[PDB]
Formats: C-alpha cells, sequence, structure tokens
RNA sequence: AGCAGAGUGGCGCAGCGGAAGCGUGCUGGGCCCAUAACCCAGAGGUCGAUGGAUCGAAACCAUCCUCUGCUACCA
RNA sequence: CGAGAUGGU
C-alpha cells in the first residue's frame, strides 16, 4: 500500500509534468478532448516507487544509467553504479495539489490527505512569491509541520536572482511560518540534480503515528475509473472510490459509509439528511489488486454505486468509516474564528489592498472548510471573531478542533482566515 | 418492350420521356414506358413567361416529365406538355418509373430461357402472370411489385399459376438484395440514474424484465450516448409495430426501480 | 499567417487576435467584384452577423454590397485589392467599439428595433451608451437586429 | 463510443440506384466601333480495402479503414 | 409599352 503519502503544492505559471514525472515515473494528468495546459489546475495524483543502489544516487528501471529525455539537443547521463541490483528504500505516492488558488478548498484538502509536503518555485514572477505563506500557514494549523521546498523553472536564471527569491521569501514568512524546511535546486528541462529530491524525502519526512486495530476511519476525494464497453449496460463494475485510510483494518466484504451522505427528496429541508453505506466489492493499490487494507497509504475502494456519480468527480473531501459510527455530522455550524494580518492571493512592486481583512456580516455567503472536506455557509448571527451559520452541504469530524474561512472579498472567494467550533 | 397493359397513352396524364431533336415548331420525343413510340412538344408548352435560351429548358438524351394534351389512335399521333406539370406530380412520375423499371429488370432477365429467339417470349412472359397481378389494381394504383412483395412474404401467389423456376427466385432476389437490411426503427430515450446502494445486484431484473414469456435465448440490443441517458432497442421490430413494446419497455425500466425505493419523473 | 483584430496597438500580448481576411478580385472592367472568402468565419471571431462587417465596407468606400443564400458569396463591387482594404482593416472595430476611455474593444450591442435606438455597453472599464448618430451603419442595424 | 459526411472528372458545393449532377469558378469563341451585361463550347479519367444482385457502381447492399462535424466517452 | 449602363489616341 505505502508507507507515507506526499503533496506536491505550488502556484499559477510554475509547471507541472516535467518535476511530477522526474520524482515518480508518471506523467499526471485529467482526460479532455483538448490540449494540455502549464499546470494541472485540480487535485490528482502520481504513483511512485524510491529505491537506490549501495551508493546515492536515484536510478531509472535499468539500473547502469539516469539517461534524459526532457530535451531533445542533448542527452544528460550520470552512471548510479556498474548496473547494480536497486532496493527499495520505502513505499510511497504522491498528491497532485491545485496548481491556482480558485481551488483554495480542494487544495486544503489535498494539503489533509498527504502526511508531508514538497512546495514547488519558479522563475517566472517577482521574488517575494505569497504562496510559501498561503499554504504553510494552514498547513501548520492543520498540524502537518513535514515540510520541503523545490525549485523547479531555473533553467535561463542566474544565482543572484535565485537568491533574491528564496531571500525575499525567507524575510517574508516571518509571521506566518518557521523557516525550517530545505531548498533543493533542479532543472525543469535538463533533469539535472532531481535525484536530491529524491534524497530529500528520505532524509527530512517522518512515517507518522495511526491506529491499525481501532474503528475504521477513510478520506475520500477520487472518482476512481469506469469504463463504458459491456454486454450489461448498468452497473457492470460498481463505483470507485480514491482515498486514504486514517485508521483501522480494512477487508472486502466489510460495511463501509460516508457520513454526510445526501438530503432525502421530499424534505422541507435541513432534517432527513442521511449516510449512505455499502459492503467492500473489490480494492486497489500499487498496481495490484487486494483482500485487505490497512491505514497510512493512498488506496482504491470499490463499491455498489451508480458509475453515474463517477464520471466527474462527485467525491472530492469526503470522510467514511464503518456502518453506524460515532463522529458526529453537521448541518449547521456554531463558530469561533480569526482573520490574517494581511490580504494573500497575487503580490508585485507594492501595495495591491494588502491591508487587513474588513469584518464579516449577515447578508453574505462564505465559502468553509473542517478536516477534509467543503461547504457553503449562510450566517444565522454574527460578530467580527464569533459566529453561528447553516450549510448548503452537511460535513462532519471525530473532533471540532479547526475550520478554515474563504468570503466574497472579490468575484471568487479567497481564503481570509481560521476558527475553531464552539 | 411495352412496361403496362395497353398500347397507347390516355389523354391529360403524366409520362416519362426522352428527348431527341429540337425544330421550328417543337421537339421531338420517345415515350419510354411504351416501346419508343414518337411524340412532340411544342414550343409555346415550355413555359408560362419569356424565355432567355431554350438549351437549358431542353437538351437531347435528358429524360423528363410532361402530360399528354391529345392522342389520335389511328395514326399513331400524341402531343406533349411541360407548361402543365407540378413538381409532386414529376415526383410521382418517377415513382411509376422506378416501380416499372425494377419489374422489367426482373422479366428482361428471366426471358433468358428456353429458345429465346424474339420479342414474342418478352410479351408471352409479361402477359399471364405479371399482367393479371396488376390489372386488377390499375385504380387503387398499385403496380405487379406489390404482388412480387405479397410472393416475397409467401410464395402462394405464385403458386396459384403456370410459373418458371427464375420467374421465382429472380423475382424474390431483386426485392431481397435491397429489403434484406430490414434495420432498426425505434429506440427508446431515458434520464435514469440509479439510487440503489445493493445495485450490482439489483439492476440485473431491471436490464432483463422487458418482455414476458420468451425463449431464454432471446436478445435484447441496449445502448448508452452518456451515463445519465440510457437508450434500449425494441426487440428489433418495425416503427409501424413497435410503437407498444417502446411504451412497455419505458415504463418497465422504471418500474423495477421505483419497485425497489427509487423515485423519478413520470 | 494571424493578426491582432486591431492594428492602433503594437502589443504582441493584446487580448484580441484573429485569422487573416483574404479576398478574389473576378471578372473585367465595367464589371469587376471583389469577394470576401474568410468573412463567415471572420464574422464568427468577432461575435457578428456576416451583414454588418460587409456592409461597413460599401459605407466607407462608397460601393455596392451583394449578399447570397444561394452561393454564400458576400462581395464589394468594384476592385479593392491590397491597401484599399488593408490600410484601414482595423475601421469595423476603430469607429464602433473602441472604448474612449480605455483602448479595449471587450464591446457588446444590443437593438430596439421598435425605438430607433441601439444601446452599447463595454466590459472593460463599464462605459455604456449608444452607437453615433453622424455615423452610417445605424440606418442598416435598425432594419437587421441581431440574432 | 452514439448519429452523420468525405474518399473528384476540373478550385469549391456534394446529386439520384444510368457512365458529371446543377448553381458557381477557370479557359476560349460569338454579339459591339469597344468594355460590361447576355449567348455557346471546352478540361487525357474503375472516386481507400474484401464479398454479392445488376445492362451498371463514388452513387443498391454487407464487412473493414481514417479524419472531421454535433452529442460527448474505451483514453 | 420585356431588358437596353459606359467612352485613351
Amino acid at each position: 500500500q505505502a508507507t507515507i503519502n506526499i503533496g506536491t503544492i505550488g502556484h499559477v505559471a510554475h509547471g507541472k509534468s516535467t518535476v511530477v514525472k522526474a520524482i515518480s515515473g508518471v506523467h499526471t494528468v485529467r482526460f479532455k478532448n483538448e490540449l494540455e495546459r502549464n499546470i494541472t489546475i485540480k487535485l490528482g495524483y502520481a504513483n511512485a516507487k524510491i529505491y537506490k543502489l549501495d551508493d546515492p544516487s536515484c536510478p531509472r528501471p535499468e539500473c547502469y544509467r539516469s539517461c534524459g529525455s526532457s530535451t531533445p539537443d542533448e542527452f544528460p547521463t550520470d552512471i548510479p553504479g556498474t548496473k547494480g541490483n536497486f532496493k527499495l528504500v520505502r513505499h510511497v505516492s504522491f498528491v497532485d495539489c491545485p496548481g491556482h488558488d480558485i481551488l483554495m478548498a480542494t487544495m486544503l484538502n489535498g494539503a489533509a490527505v498527504m502526511d508531508a509536503a514538497l512546495l514547488l518555485i519558479a522563475g517566472n514572477e517577482s521574488c517575494p512569491q505569497p504562496q510559501t505563506s498561503e499554504h504553510l500557514a494552514a498547513i501548520e494549523i492543520m498540524k502537518l509541520k513535514h515540510i520541503l521546498i523545490l525549485q523547479n523553472k531555473i533553467d535561463l536564471v542566474k544565482e543572484s536572482q535565485a537568491k533574491e527569491q528564496y531571500e525575499q521569501i525567507l524575510a517574508f514568512v516571518q509571521g506566518t511560518v518557521a523557516e525550517g524546511a530545505p531548498i533543493i535546486p533542479i532543472s525543469a528541462q535538463l533533469k539535472y540534480n532531481i535525484e536530491v529530491v529524491c534524497e530529500y524525502i528520505v532524509k527530512k519526512i517522518p512515517v507518522p503515528p495511526r491506529d491499525f486495530t481501532s474503528e475504521p476511519r477513510l478520506i475520500v476525494i477520487r472518482s476512481f475509473d469506469v469504463n463504458k464497453p459491456g454486454c450489461e449496460v448498468d452497473d457492470l463494475k460498481g463505483g470507485v472510490a480514491g482515498g486514504s485510510i486514517l485508521k483501522g483494518v480494512l477487508k472486502v466484504g466489510q460495511e463501509i459509509e460516508v457520513r454526510p451522505g445526501i438530503v432525502s427528496k421530499d424534505s422541507e429541508g435541513k432534517l432527513m439528511c442521511k449516510p449512505i453505506f455499502s459492503k467492500i466489492v473489490s480494492l486497489f493499490a500499487e498496481h495490484n489488486d487486494l483482500q485487505y487494507a490497512a491505514p497510512g497509504g493512498l488506496i482504491g475502494v470499490g463499491t455498489k454505486i451508480d458509475p453515474t456519480l463517477c464520471r466527474a468527480d462527485r467525491m472530492v473531501g469526503q470522510v467514511l468509516g464503518a456502518v453506524g459510527a460515532l463522529p458526529e455530522i453537521f448541518t449547521e455550524l456554531e463558530i469561533s474564528y480569526f482573520l490574517l494580518r494581511r490580504l494573500l492571493g497575487v503580490r508585485t512592486e507594492g501595495d495591491k489592498k494588502a491591508a487587513k481583512v474588513q469584518k464579516l456580516s449577515k447578508n453574505e455567503v462564505l465559502m468553509v472548510n473542517i478536516g477534509s472536506l467543503s461547504t457553503g455557509g449562510r450566517v444565522s448571527a454574527v460578530k467580527a471573531d464569533l459566529g453561528k451559520i447553516v450549510l448548503t452541504n452537511p460535513v462532519c469530524t471525530e473532533v471540532g478542533e479547526k475550520i478554515a474561512l474563504s468570503r466574497r472579498v472579490e468575484k471568487h472567494w479567497r481564503l481570509i482566515g481560521w476558527g475553531q467550533i464552539r | 418492350c411495352r412496361f403496362y397493359q395497353h398500347k397507347f397513352p390516355e389523354v391529360e396524364d403524366v409520362v416519362m420521356v426522352n428527348v431527341r431533336s429540337i425544330a421550328e415548331m417543337g421537339a421531338y420525343v420517345s415515350l419510354l414506358e411504351y416501346n419508343n413510340i414518337e411524340g412532340m412538344i411544342l414550343l409555346s408548352e415550355l413555359s408560362r413567361r419569356r424565355i432567355r435560351s431554350i438549351n437549358k429548358l431542353i437538351r437531347i438524351g435528358r429524360n423528363e416529365c410532361v402530360v399528354v394534351i391529345r392522342v389520335d389512335k389511328e395514326k399513331g399521333y400524341i402531343d406533349l406538355s411541360k407548361r402543365r406539370v407540378s413538381p409532386e406530380e414529376a415526383i410521382k412520375c418517377e415513382d411509376k418509373f422506378t416501380k416499372s423499371k425494377t419489374v422489367y429488370s426482373i422479366l428482361r432477365h428471366v426471358a433468358e430461357v428456353l429458345e429465346y429467339t424474339k420479342d414474342e417470349q418478352l410479351e408471352s412472359l409479361f402477359q399471364r402472370t405479371a399482367w393479371v397481378f396488376d390489372d386488377k389494381y390499375k385504380r387503387p394504383g398499385y403496380g405487379a411489385y406489390d404482388a412480387f412483395k405479397h410472393a416475397v412474404s409467401d410464395p402462394s401467389i405464385l403458386d396459384s399459376l403456370d410459373l418458371n423456376e427464375d420467374e421465382r427466385e429472380v423475382l424474390i432476389n431483386n426485392i431481397n438484395r435491397r429489403l434484406t437490411p430490414q434495420a432498426v426503427k425505434i429506440r427508446a430515450d431515458i434520464e435514469v440514474a440509479c439510487y440503489g446502494y445493493e445495485g450490482i445486484d439489483a439492476v440485473k431484473e431491471a436490464l432483463r424484465a422487458g418482455l414476458n414469456c420468451s425463449t431464454e435465448t432471446m436478445p435484447i440490443k441496449i445502448n448508452l450516448i452518456a451515463p445519465p441517458r440510457y437508450v434500449m432497442t425494441t426487440t428489433t421490430l418495425e416503427r409501424t409495430e413497435g410503437l407498444s413494446v417502446l411504451n412497455q419497455a419505458m415504463a418497465v425500466i422504471k418500474e423495477k426501480i421505483e419497485e425497489k425505493r427509487g423515485v423519478f419523473n413520470v | 499567417m494571424s493578426v491582432n483584430v486591431n492594428r492602433s496597438v503594437s502589443d504582441q500580448f493584446y487580448r484580441y487576435k484573429m485569422p487573416r481576411l483574404i479576398a478574389k478580385v473576378e471578372g473585367k472592367g465595367n464589371g469587376i467584384k471583389t469577394v470576401i472568402v474568410n468573412m463567415v468565419d471572420v464574422a464568427k471571431a468577432l461575435n457578428r452577423p456576416p451583414t454588418y462587417p460587409t456592409k461597413y465596407f460599401g459605407c466607407e468606400l462608397g460601393a455596392q454590397t451583394q449578399f447570397d443564400v444561394k452561393n454564400d458569396r458576400y462581395i464589394v463591387n468594384g476592385s479593392h485589392e491590397a491597401n484599399k482594404l488593408q490600410d484601414m482593416l482595423d475601421g469595423f472595430i476603430k469607429k464602433f467599439v473602441l472604448c474612449p476611455e480605455c483602448e479595449n474593444p471587450e464591446t457588446d450591442l444590443h437593438v430596439n428595433p421598435k425605438k430607433q435606438t441601439i444601446g452599447n455597453s463595454c466590459k472593460a472599464c463599464g462605459y455604456r451608451g449608444m452607437l453615433d448618430t453622424h455615423h452610417k451603419l445605424c440606418t442598416f442595424i435598425l432594419k437587421n437586429p441581431p440574432e
């Protein structure tokens, strides 16, 4: 399955494809009859292995040469060793986090399903790049301290401008996160130095505690593969959920449920909403089928549901567990909150409305996030630090420790702060 | 040879013709449903309004639709007109001609049996079977093409008379080589997406309950434009008969999930 | 080749881009035609009916124009090769839908044909009003409202 | 993947179960003192593979191939 | 009461 799961995180115009291939061998993609843009804009994945010879290097699947293919005019090459037998370090897979702040709820969810972060940096915009606070301040508030930095698109950038970038970032983080994350430089075009990223995901990142025998918990985000061909057109395979198990051993034929579920038809409102549950039909990980599974790793879980739920990611940010589980389900929320010391998202040569956030009012709709879920929140009562709200879809958590808060401060919502349940 | 019952055309009806020459008073023409007999279109009968050139109304070797305005039976004189013909009547003329050319393409080929020395065999093969198969129906408006279509579904039409084996097989083939694509002409459209958490077991009745009392071998054909747009074929029946099976299938498709705690728009 | 929608702006990164407009000169003297070949694709790229940009050339040049459903040819009568259109190919933007506050033709029209008025609105800075009363094409637009 | 088009004889639009189909473009001739309008005539010819009825196959019917178009998915 | 514009030596 896996020992750890790592989120590749960044900002607009930094690229994706070359570096996600360099750390895994897998092209991150979403299927569309259209050209591939500079970024995978919405949350994805890349399956991987990490392995070495007897001496520090990251080989190809043929071990004798590191020979590249990312540039048409050159063959950059080194010898890891004289065709030595490879050794696996540990089982790992990557969470391909969103490329634009428009998906900030899905980004907080991606940052919750990872055990650690890779934060990606590029020369395409001015030095004090703001997502170095925006991700890492939320990541500290969701208590996930495990962080690394990766300087990607610098193929034509001088060492003094590469310095000015990391040094204006090192000055900027003083109010938002600890400086203690290592930086790895690479080439995006030449695949130079990329095996140091592999070494640092062994060097910096610990294996986290989980309970192997306590009651099942799972986070789901992805509608996994089901396909059109068949002699029976309905329910040939059933819908498959992509997720990561938080807690408990899991097995084929176990009854599993999703906590927020759905609102029942012919209800007059938020009443009569219920969980949804079924027996697990199959399991998938590491390009193999399974009968059993464990906490701490990315997995595909097979279910009896209609594939019409799976033709798109309807299942973004959902919490799952054993049938009839305890954890409280919220369709309305009691909140206490705090706001960021600057407005955030983009920057240039001098101030662009970067002042402190204006207080909330009841005539508005929030986007609000809890655990690894998301919902839209409408106000019943509020003050500048405290409130009471009703939710357009239900949400769930094992404890009400934290929430994250986004406001329509302009045409689409931006993060403005965080809070707790009362 | 002649395609029809009678020696000469009747007055004030439409014939298919081919143009041979143009002169000072009119164009000279051969009628096609008769044995290439001579007739003429007068230049006064071509248009209701001024003519910019004649060559773009008529040119030699092209097929044309015209009414017969006068006939003298004894001398063999026939007068033709184009000013009269409406476009519905031109479509009707092409249907009469196509239904006749197909029947004639059977009989001309069936005649290549016995001695076949003279057109006497063509006229002898046209008489009896093919003539009594449509002389009875001139007023209703059918031709022997419909009797041949009846002889395809039941050969008792042929068994009623003196017969030849080419006259059986060539007749059948000139329908069946074109009629054998008796293709699908009805399918259903359904908006259903399924609530059932037991669906991979439960929906296998809704996929198979669509008709009662079949053989266990009986197929149906099922289709999909996208997952929320389900489609089914009504047991390969034609659009003149499958309308009952269409209404039953869509009702059964919704029933075998509304029976199972689903709810949908009727 | 391809171009910016208007050449009064020299910027490589300008928001508006389109295919070339190419035309055939046809016939002989005392009876010459200029036929525009790309006109349906250019009208689709500019989000207008193909009658309006064709009619604007006849209004400026002092010439007859033809439209035909039987053959899909759009025609400006007389010879108008090279510079005779290409000095003024901007005009359908430059005399109608440039905002006076900023050089950004992200601009829409709405017609009230019962009340002799054409409404105008640009998304770039919120500029709104009507088309001009001395300008030619207003008499054609009110008799030919948009789809 | 559901449904549709194309597979020149001359640019381009693709007729109908008869060997160009018609409106149009090109080239030449007539008419006029001459140019346009109008009139007339030209252009070397199995139109992707494999079967079958025909006097006949780009155009009556199967089975494969490929790209577009609208829906919209094995990816 | 069809259609019938124009003009380097």
